């Protein structure tokens, strides 16, 4: 077969042309008006890795869990569009301030029959996956998993049921109440909107074994958010991500090396060195580590038959702690910066694993009804 | 005031 690489990745594509640079300056003095916070500084929430320290925090405080998927975390906003003050535009932004005008999408006011009012003032966090159906149908899904301002009124001050309360009822509601009845209109929205499926901090089992399984799109961990706190513009350190070793991945360079033998000449069926090197300077690499291939993935790797020295591989840590390959990476122009390299090996170093986690479970069941009490 | 909550 064709070997693994970034072309078997689902990658979800924002539905929307970049917003002008005139129009995001509107928007976001706009938006830090409306939230009291700088122009120019994400308000998204970012999450701290799950740390050890965070199973007695989990036995603290009151918590929920949800499925963390593979795809774009973005706000979205409603407003006005900035050139045209009475037309409704919803904005979608990543971590980097970049700004997805979205058309032909459409949030209906409850109660309202005529159709022709509409939300502003409104900004929600959420991410943005890929459902892939049978028959090779795609739906692009925005998954709300948080509401930062609702119809002028800002909830960030308000506690998370509260919070994912006013979307609910406020948003959610009447487009499910519309959906139904304008189902021709609502196939045309580029893409579908929905609550996040959220459990209990102690359901983590549900999750694993009944939900993820069942999900159209893919996963990478789990996100812990605290029911007792406030929404926090950015590193929030009650709001965790969990993720198991293997998908903690690196970009390296990849480089062979084949022994060279006293007698006679090189035998290239033989398995080489695997040389992992990570980026520093310009053009400059360094060795890093070897990464560990059998016999029989030396065999499937040389059966693609394509290059394998001198590119960018993506790597995985296995149970020994061996560095693996994963996939071939075409769509990067280097390795991860050292920089990034020990950020994420720290992650892993502080890393709590599954069944460390699952059988902390009960615990943090039993203390979460005796504060229910 | 609206509330959301999951069970179990």
């Amino acid at each position: 077969s064709m070997a693994p690489s970034e072309k078997d990745i689902e990658e979800v594509s924002v539905p929307g042309v970049l917003a002008p640079r005139d129009d995001v300056r509107v928007l976001k003095t706009r938006i830090a008006k409306l939230l009291g916070t700088s122009p120019d500084t994400f308000p998204g929430s970012q999450p701290v890795s799950f740390s050890k320290k965070h199973l007695q925090a989990l036995k603290e405080k009151n918590y929920f869990v949800c499925e963390k998927s593979d795809g774009i975390r973005c706000l979205l906003y409603m407003t006005e569009h900035p050139r045209y003050e009475n037309r409704p535009s919803v904005y979608l932004f990543d971590r980097k301030m970049n700004f997805y005008h979205v058309e032909k999408i459409f949030y209906p006011v409850e109660n309202d029959k005529s159709g022709k009012k509409y939300h502003v003032d409104t900004l929600l966090d959420g991410e943005l996956v890929l459902d892939i159906y049978p028959g090779g149908k795609k739906q692009l899904r925005y998954l709300v998993f948080d509401c930062l301002a609702c119809d002028g009124i800002v909830y960030m001050s308000r506690l998370l049921d509260k919070r994912l309360g006013i979307f609910a009822k406020s948003i959610q509601k009447p487009l499910d109440e519309y959906t139904k009845t304008h189902m021709r209109e609502t196939a045309i929205f580029p893409f579908l909107t929905s609550l996040k499926k959220m459990e209990l901090g102690h359901g983590i089992l549900k999750l694993f074994n009944e939900v993820i399984p069942r999900l159209r799109h893919g996963n990478d961990g789990l996100i812990f958010t605290c029911t007792e706190t406030p929404y926090v513009s950015g590193t929030d350190q009650s709001l965790l991500k969990w993720k198991p070793k293997e998908m903690n991945t690196i970009d390296f360079m990849l480089k062979l090396e084949f022994a060279q033998p006293e007698e006679g000449d090189i035998d290239y069926s033989a398995m080489p060195e695997f040389q992992l090197g990570v980026w520093e300077g310009r053009n400059m690499y360094s060795f890093f580590a070897f990464m560990y291939v059998d016999e029989k993935e030396w065999e499937k790797l040389k059966s693609f038959n394509v290059p394998l020295s001198e590119r960018i591989v993506e790597c995985y840590l296995d149970d020994e702690n061996r560095w693996r390959f994963l996939r071939f990476r075409d769509d990067k122009r280097d390795a991860n910066h050292i920089s990034t390299v020990k950020s994420v090996l720290q992650s892993i170093e502080d890393g709590v694993s599954k069944e460390d986690l699952l059988k902390e479970m009960p615990i943090i069941r039993e203390a979460y009804y005796n504060r229910k009490k | 005031s609206p509330s959301y909550s999951p069970t179990s």
